[PDB]
RNA sequence: AUCGCUUCUCGGCCGGCUAAGAUCAAGUGUAGUAUCUGUUCUUAUCAGUUUAAUAUCUGAUGUCCUCUCGAGGAC
C-alpha cells in the first residue's frame, strides 16, 4: 500500500524499509515475498529526486544480496541496450551496482547470445558434456 | 453502431457493472452512465462507445439479453 | 522441507602440495590442499607410511598455497591464498594438533575475481616480503618482520598496479639480503583491443618483468623488462647468492630458457621428445610443474611433460656466469 | 568538497573523536558494531596519530562497522578517511 | 503543541469557508477540477480562491454543457 | 523580523478570519497567521 | 567505478560487454579447481595446458573488434 | 512411470507429460531460473533435485495445484525450494537408504572425489537447535581462510532450508572454553550437544 | 528496415516503434525475448511522471491482514480538551490498551502476492487478473442465477463475439466451476 | 359545490455586568526536492545540430534580363 505511491516520501521510506528488511532476513528462506515486494519496488527506478533515487539504490542493493543476483539481472537485462538514453543510463547504473559485488557469481546467468560474423559470442566451454 | 442506448436499470447498478457487464459481450471502450447531482441518483440509461462498429452490431444482435435487477435492459444502436 | 548435509567420504583430489617444517622438527610435514580442504600429512623416514596428522575444511575456495620461513628461522608458517579478499598466515601448533590463524588481512572483495588478488602467490627465500597477485591489474605486497619477541608481524600493503596487464605466473626470486625481486609474467591486451585488424592478436609477446621491492623507499617500482620470445606458462626460482646463480627458469612451448639479468645472456634448450612417438606432431609440449631439490652440496630441478616425463634440470656455470644447460632424462 | 581518499587499506586502526565516536562510517549509523576500521598511514600519520577520521580532533575510541555494510562488503574498499577537497591539513 | 493547534485550526477554517476541495488518501488537499495539490488547505484554498481555478471550472462547465 | 511582504495565502486567510470572528477582535486573527502581528492585520484590513 | 574493471555505461558496446563476461568466465575457470577439472576430463589435456589455452584466449575472445 | 523430466543444458528443468492417445509431448511447466544442469533425480513425484556444472545443488518442487493435462516464456512454473552450494561439482544424484534399518536419504557424489548426503529433518526441535548451532558457531568459530561460511554456501544462490553439518561438527575441535561457553549460549552441555549431532549421522549413516 | 527486422526473431512482436532506432537492434531483438526476463516498465514516453491522483483518490486508506484483525487491537485505538491534556499529565492514567501478551505471543506464531512473472505499472489494478467469462458476485445476485450465465445461451445462437475473438465460454467450445464461466 | 377573509390543527422546507473584564510563543545555517500561482509558441518550407521519436536550437525565401512589389520573355 505504501510503496504504491500516494506521494514520493512513501516510496522512499518504504523502500528503505525494504532495504533493512532485505539485509536482515538474509539466508533464512523467505525470499519469495521479497520478490513480490520487488515487483512494486521496480517501477520507482526512474526519477531525478536525489533522495528517492539513492534510496532506491540502497533498496535494490539489499534486494540484490537477499534475493540473489540471478533474479536482479533477469530484471536488468533488457534495460541495458534500450534505444533511449535515460533507460540505458539507469539500467547501466543498476547493472554496475549488481556487477561490482558478486561479480564471481554472475557467470552462470549471462544468457546465450548468438555469434555474429566477425565475433564468436557463444562460450562453448559450458557445452562440453561428458 | 459504436454506441448503444440502454434503458430500464436500478441505481445500485453503476458504471462498473456496466463496464464488467457489457465487456462480458465485448469491451466498452467509453462508458457513459449519468450521475444525477441534484438528488444524487441514477435514472438508469446508458451510452456505450466501442473500438469500431462490428463490435457494436454483434452488440445489437447479442446485446439485449442482459437483465439488471430482475428487470429488462434496453440496448439499441446510436 | 529442510535438509541436513553430511559428508561421508572427503575428497581425495589434491590440487596443491607444499613441504615445510611446521613442528620445528627435522622431519618434513607435507601440507596438501584438497579442493575446499586444507590437509596435513606426515610421511615416515623408514616405512614411508603417510600419516595424516590433520584434516580441516576451510569453508572457502583455496586458490594458491605457499609455505615460507623467516630468515634462518627454525619453523615454517603457511600462506593461504583464498577466494575471499583476505590473505591469512597460519601456524600449525604441534601440541594442539590444529592450525591457528596468525594473521588476517583484507585486500579486497570476495569470490574468484578478475582483478582481486589471491590467485597467484610468491614469497622471498628469506621470507622478508610475500607477494600476492590476481590475474589482472592488482599485484600487492605484504612485508614480514618478526616482532621484538621474534614473533611474526605483518606490515602494511603496497601496490604494484599496472593497467590492463595479464599475469601468467609469479615466482619469488633469490637475492640474499637485498632489495627483493619478483618475476612477473605479464602480457598486454591493450594492443589487442585497439587493433581491429587482428594483428595484435599475433605479434604480441608476453613481457617478463622483474619488480624490485625497496625497503628504504618502501614502494614497489618496475625495474626489469624483457620481451619473451615465445609464451611460457610458468617460471622457476634459481637460488642465487652463495649457492648457485641468481636467475629464473622459464618453461616455454617446446623449450626451456634460463633467462636472467646482469650481463647474463639467455640460454635456451629444446624440450626433448621420445623416439618414435605415436602422437600428432602438431601437438607440442610444455612442463606442468616443477619441484626444486636444494641441497647444501648441490641443486637441480625436476620437470614433467604432459606425457609424464620427469627430467633433472642442471646448470653449467662459470663462476656466476651460466654458459649452458644440461637436461638428462630422469624417470616417468 | 568532502569525499573519501580511498588510498589502499593498511593495518592501522581507525580513530574517532568524541563527536563521531559511535558512528559506523559509511552507513552513518550506530547499530551493531561488529568489525574494525583500517586506514593507511598515508591518511593516518603524525598529527593524525589518534586523530578523528572526520573532524580532525583527537581520537578517543575506534570506529566499528555495522553489519549492514558488512554483508554488502563496502568495508573492503579504499581507506575511508574523509578528505576535504582542499588538503587534509 | 502550539504548532499542532494551528494545523487543526487552519483546516477547519478552510472547511467552513469552503464543493471541489477534498483530501486524498494521504493528508494533502486537492482541487478535483484543476488537479492541483495544496500544502495547506488554506494555501490550497487560495489556489481554490484564485482566478485560474475559477476559469478551469467554467471551461469544464462549457465542455460538459456541450 | 516579523515584518515582510504580504502573501495571497495570508491575505485570503485574513479574509476568512475577518469574516468569521468580526472586525474588533484582532489578537484572535493574528493568532492564526504566522509572521504577522495584530496591528499589521488590522491596518492591512483597513 | 572507472578504475574498477568491468564497469559499464550507457555507451557500452555489445563487443565489450561480451568480451568482459568472457574474460570473467575465464577467471572463474582459473578460480574453481573442479570446473577446471571437468574441462580437463571432457577435452583431454593437462590441467596446465587447459589453463594455458585459456590464458591465450583471454585477450582474443570473439576475435578482432568492430 | 507417469511423467518425464527434461533437463536443459542451460534453462534447466522442463516438465513433460506424454499423452498416450494423442502421442503428443506436452510441456506444462518449467523452471524460474536458468541453471546449467549436470544431472537430475526425483525425491518424489512432485519434487526434482538437480546439480549445476558450477557445483550447486537445487531442489525444485511443483505446487500441489499443478495441472496434469493441458494444451514470459511459459504459463505456470514451479517454486525453487532449496539452493545450496557444495563448492564441488556433482556428476550424479541418487536417493536411497545407506544403511539397513536407517532412514531414507538423498545421496550426492562430486567430481572432487567426495561423497556426501542430504537428509530431511523429522522434527522442528533438532531443526531450531542446529539453527542456533550454525548461528553462534559462525561468528564464534569463523572459517579458517577468513572467508565467511554463509556466503560460501550462498555462493551462487542464496541458501534456502539447509543446515551445514560440517560446520556443526567442528564443535569438537574448538577449545573447551569455546565448547562450554557456546553450550551455555545454547543452554546445553558439550556431551549433550556432541551426542545430539552424533544422532543424525548415526541414525542416517555411518 | 522495421519490416524485415521482424523476420529475424522468434517472437518479433517484441519489436516496437522506437525499437528500430536502437543502436544495436540486431541484439536487443535477441535479449528482449530472453526466456524468463521481464519487460521494461511503460511509464516513459508518457510524460506524466509515473502517476496522477485520478484513480488514487477512490482507494481505501488501508485494510489489515486478517491475522491482525482477529487480535482486537482495532477497537482499542480510536477528543481531548487542552486542560484535560495538562490534566492527563497531572492525573495520569495507565494501561489503556491492556493488551494480552498471550494473544500477541500467539497470533504471529500460532496463526501466522505475486510470482516473478509480474511487474506493476502505473494505472493497472483490477482489470487483467472482469472479462468475457468472468464477473463479480453481486451482479450475479441481480442476475439471480443459482450456481452458464444465461446470455451465454445466446452466445450459442448469434456466435462468438467479434470483440473478443479468442473467446471460449463454458459448455460451447469450452468444455467451469464457481463464478468463472469463460476464459 | 365555488370565491374571499379569519380561527384552530397538521405535514414538507425548517448565551446578562465590568478597566473591550484583563493578558497574548516567532531559532539558525549547509545541500536538495516537491506542490500552488502567473506569463509565453497557428510559421509557412527546406538544410544542419539534437531527440527513442518528437520536441528544441541554428540559418535563408527557383534563377537571369528589361520597365514602372507588379508585368513580360527564356529557360
Ligand atoms: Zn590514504
Ligand atoms: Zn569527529
Ligand atoms: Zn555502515
Ligand atoms: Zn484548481
Amino acid at each position: 500500500d505504501a510503496l504504491m505511491d500516494r506521494d514520493l516520501v512513501h516510496r522512499q521510506t518504504a523502500s528503505a524499509v525494504v532495504q533493512h528488511m532485505s539485509l536482515g532476513v538474509y539466508g533464512f528462506g523467505c525470499e519469495d515475498s521479497l520478490n513480490h515486494l520487488l515487483n512494486y519496488v521496480w517501477p520507482n527506478v526512474f526519477e531525478t529526486s536525489p533522495h528517492v533515487i539513492q534510496a532506491v539504490m540502497g533498496a535494490l542493493e539489499g534486494l540484490r544480496v537477499a534475493i540473489g543476483p540471478c533474479r536482479m539481472l533477469q530484471y536488468c537485462l533488457q534495460g541495458l541496450f534500450h534505444p533511449a538514453r535515460k533507460v540505458r543510463d539507469v539500467y547501466w547504473k543498476i547493472y554496475n551496482s549488481i556487477y561490482i559485488g558478486s561479480q564471481d557469481a554472475l557467470i552462470a546467468h549471462y544468457p546465450r547470445i548468438y555469434n555474429d560474423d566477425k565475433n564468436t559470442y557463444i562460450r562453448y566451454e559450458l557445452d562440453y558434456i561428458l | 453502431d459504436a454506441t448503444v442506448y440502454v434503458g430500464g436499470l436500478d441505481e445500485k447498478v453503476s458504471e462498473p457493472l456496466l463496464w464488467e457487464l457489457f465487456l462480458q459481450a465485448g469491451p466498452v471502450v467509453n462508458t457513459h452512465m449519468p450521475k444525477d447531482r441534484v438528488t444524487g441518483q441514477h435514472q438508469g440509461y446508458g451510452f456505450v462507445e466501442f473500438l469500431s462498429e462490428e463490435d457494436a452490431d454483434y452488440a445489437i444482435k447479442i446485446m439485449n439479453m442482459i437483465k439488471l435487477y430482475g428487470k429488462p435492459i434496453r440496448v439499441n444502436k446510436a | 522441507m529442510f535438509l541436513y548435509n553430511l559428508t561421508l567420504q572427503r575428497a581425495t583430489g589434491i590440487s596443491f602440495a607444499i613441504h615445510g617444517n611446521f613442528s620445528g622438527t627435522k622431519q618434513q610435514e607435507i601440507v596438501v590442499s584438497r579442493g575446499k580442504i586444507l590437509e596435513l600429512l606426515r610421511p615416515d623416514p623408514n616405512t614411508g607410511k603417510v600419516h595424516t596428522l590433520l584434516t580441516v575444511e576451510v569453508f572457502g575456495v583455496i586458490r594458491s598455497l605457499m609455505a615460507f620461513r623467516l630468515t634462518g628461522g627454525t619453523k615454517d608458517y603457511i600462506v593461504v591464498g583464498s577466494d575471499s579478499g583476505r590473505i591469512v598466515i597460519l601456524e600449525y601448533q604441534p601440541s594442539k594438533n590444529m592450525f591457528e590463524k596468525i594473521h588476517q588481512e583484507t585486500f579486497g572483495k570476495s569470490g574468484c575475481r578478475r582483478i582481486v588478488p589471491g590467485q597467484f602467490l610468491a614469497v622471498d627465500p628469506k621470507g622478508r616480503a610475500v607477494m600476492i597477485s590476481a590475474i589482472e591489474k592488482q599485484k600487492l605486497v605484504y612485508i614480514l618482520n618478526r616482532d621484538a619477541a621474534a614473533r611474526l608481524t605483518i606490515s602494511s600493503p603496497l601496490e604494484a598496479h599496472k593497467a590492463n596487464t595479464l599475469v601468467y605466473h609469479v615466482v619469488g626470486v633469490d637475492v640474499g639480503f637485498e632489495n627483493p625481486m619478483f618475476a612477473c609474467l605479464e602480457m598486454d591486451y591493450e594492443e589487442a583491443d585497439n587493433d581491429p585488424t587482428g594483428e595484435a592478436a599475433a605479434n604480441t609477446q608476453q613481457t617478463l618483468t622483474f619488480y624490485e621491492l625497496d625497503l628504504g623507499l618502501n614502494h614497489v617500482v618496475r625495474k626489469y623488462s624483457e620481451p619473451l620470445e615465445e609464451h611460457g606458462n610458468f617460471l622457476i626460482t634459481v637460488p642465487g647468492g652463495s649457492d648457485g646463480p641468481s636467475g629464473v627458469l622459464i618453461c616455454s612451448e617446446n623449450y626451456i630458457t634460463y633467462k636472467n639479468f646482469g650481463d647474463q645472456p639467455d640460454i635456451r634448450c629444446p624440450i626433448p621428445r621420445r623416439r618414435n612417438d605415436l602422437d600428432d606432431p602438431e601437438r607440442g609440449m610444455i612442463f606442468v610443474c616443477s619441484a626444486t631439490h636444494k641441497t647444501k652440496s648441490m641443486f637441480f630441478f625436476l620437470a614433467q611433460t604432459e606425457q609424464g616425463d620427469i627430467f633433472k634440470i642442471t646448470l653449467e656455470t662459470d663462476e656466476d656466469m651460466v654458459t649452458e644447460i644440461r637436461l638428462k632424462y630422469f624417470d616417468t | 568538497d568532502l569525499i573519501f581518499c580511498r588510498k589502499q587499506a593498511g593495518v592501522a586502526i581507525g580513530r574517532l573523536c568524541e563527536k563521531c565516536d559511535g558512528k559506523c562510517v559509511i552507513c552513518d549509523s550506530y547499530v551493531r558494531p561488529c568489525t574494525l576500521v583500517r586506514i593507511c598511514d598515508e591518511c593516518n600519520y603524525g598529527s593524525y596519530q589518534g586523530r578523528c577520521v572526520i573532524c580532525g580532533g583527537p581520537g578517543v575510541s575506534d570506529a566499528y562497522y555495522c553489519k549492514e555494510c558488512t554483508i554488502q562488503e563496502k568495508d573492503r574498499d579504499g581507506c575511508p578517511k574523509i578528505v576535504n577537497l582542499g588538503s587534509s591539513k | 503543541s502550539s504548532s499542532e493547534s494551528n494545523r487543526d485550526r487552519r483546516e477547519r477554517l478552510r472547511q467552513l469557508a469552503l464543493p471541489y476541495f477534498m483530501k486524498n488518501h494521504l493528508g494533502s488537499y486537492e482541487c478535483k477540477l484543476c488537479l492541483t495539490l495544496h500544502n495547506n488547505e488554506g494555501s490550497y484554498l487560495a489556489h481554490t480562491q484564485g482566478k485560474k481555478h475559477q476559469t478551469n471550472l467554467a471551461r469544464r462547465a462549457a465542455k460538459e454543457a456541450k | 523580523i516579523k515584518g515582510g511582504v504580504w502573501r495571497n495565502t495570508e491575505d485570503e486567510i485574513l479574509k476568512a478570519a475577518v469574516m468569521k470572528y468580526g472586525k474588533n477582535q484582532w489578537s484572535r486573527i493574528a493568532s492564526l497567521l504566522h509572521r504577522k502581528s495584530a496591528k499589521q492585520c488590522k491596518a492591512r484590513w483597513y | 567505478q572507472s578504475k574498477y574493471i568491468g564497469t559499464g555505461h550507457a555507451d557500452t558496446t555489445k563487443w565489450e560487454w561480451l568480451v568482459n563476461q568472457h574474460r570473467d568466465s575465464y577467471c572463474s575457470y582459473m578460480g574453481h579447481f573442479d570446473l577446471l577439472n571437468y574441462f580437463a576430463i571432457a577435452e583431454n589435456e593437462s590441467k596446465a595446458r587447459v589453463r594455458f589455452n585459456l590464458m591465450e584466449k583471454m585477450l582474443q575472445p570473439c576475435g578482432p573488434p568492430a | 512411470g507417469h511423467r518425464v523430466i527434461v533437463s536443459d543444458v542451460q534453462e534447466s528443468f522442463i516438465w513433460v507429460r506424454y499423452k498416450r492417445n494423442e502421442n503428443q509431448l506436452i510441456i506444462f511447466a518449467d523452471d524460474t531460473y536458468p541453471r546449467w544442469v549436470t544431472t537430475a533425480s526425483l525425491l518424489d513425484y512432485d519434487t526434482v533435485a538437480g546439480a549445476d556444472k558450477f557445483g550447486n545443488i537445487c531442489v525444485v518442487r511443483l505446487p500441489p495445484n499443478t495441472n496434469d493435462e493441458v494444451d514470459n516464456g511459459a504459463s505456470q512454473k514451479a517454486e525453487v525450494i532449496m539452493n545450496y552450494h557444495v563448492g564441488e561439482t556433482v556428476l550424479s544424484l541418487q536417493k536411497t537408504t545407506l544403511i539397513p534399518g536407517g532412514s531414507e536419504s538423498l545421496v550426492y557424489t562430486t567430481l572432487s572425489g567426495g561423497i556426501g548426503i542430504l537428509v530431511p529433518f523429522t522434527s522442528h526441535e533438532d531443526h531450531d537447535f542446529f539453527q542456533h548451532v550454525e548461528m553462534h558457531l559462525r561468528s564464534e568459530h569463523p572459517p579458517l581462510c577468513g572467508r565467511d561460511h554463509l556466503s560460501f554456501r550462498s555462493y551462487y544462490f542464496p541458501v534456502k532450508n539447509v543446515i551445514d553439518g560440517d560446520l556443526c561438527e567442528q564443535f569438537n575441535s574448538m577449545e573447551p572454553n569455546k565448547q562450554k561457553n557456546v553450550s551455555e549460549e545454547l543452554d546445553r552441555t558439550p556431551p549433550e550437544v556432541s551426542k545430539k549431532l552424533e544422532d543424525i549421522r548415526t541414525r542416517y549413516a555411518f | 528496415t522495421v519490416a524485415e527486422l521482424k523476420q529475424l526473431v522468434a517472437r518479433p512482436d517484441v519489436v516496437e516503434m522506437h525499437d528500430v532506432t536502437a543502436q544495436d537492434p540486431k541484439l536487443l531483438v535477441h535479449l528482449k525475448a530472453t526466456r524468463n526476463s521481464v519487460p521494461v516498465p511503460r511509464h516513459w514516453c508518457f510524460k506524466r511522471k509515473y502517476l496522477q491522483g485520478k484513480r488514487g483518490i477512490e482507494k481505501p486508506p488501508f485494510e489489515l491482514p486478517d491475522f491482525i484483525k482477529r487480535t482486537g487491537i482495532q477497537e482499542m485505538r480510536e477528543q481531548k480538551t487542552m486542560k484535560s491534556k495538562m490534566r492527563e499529565k497531572v492525573r495520569p492514567k495507565m494501561g489503556k490498551i491492556d493488551i494480552d501478551y498471550q494473544k500477541l505471543h500467539d497470533a504471529f506464531f500460532k496463526w501466522q502476492l505475486t510470482i516473478h512473472g509480474d511487474l506493476y505499472y502505473e494505472g493497472k489494478e483490477f482489470e487483467t487478473r472482469k472479462k468475457p467469462g468472468d464477473l463479480s458476485d453481486e451482479l450475479r445476485i441481480s442476475l439471480g442465477m443459482p450456481v452458464p450465465p444465461p446470455w451465454l445461451i445466446a452466445m450459442q445462437r448469434y456466435g462468438p463475439p467479434p470483440s473478443y475473438p479468442n473467446l471460449k465460454i463454458p459448455g460451447l467450445n469450452s468444455p467451469l466451476y464457481g463464478d468463472v464461466f469463460g476464459t
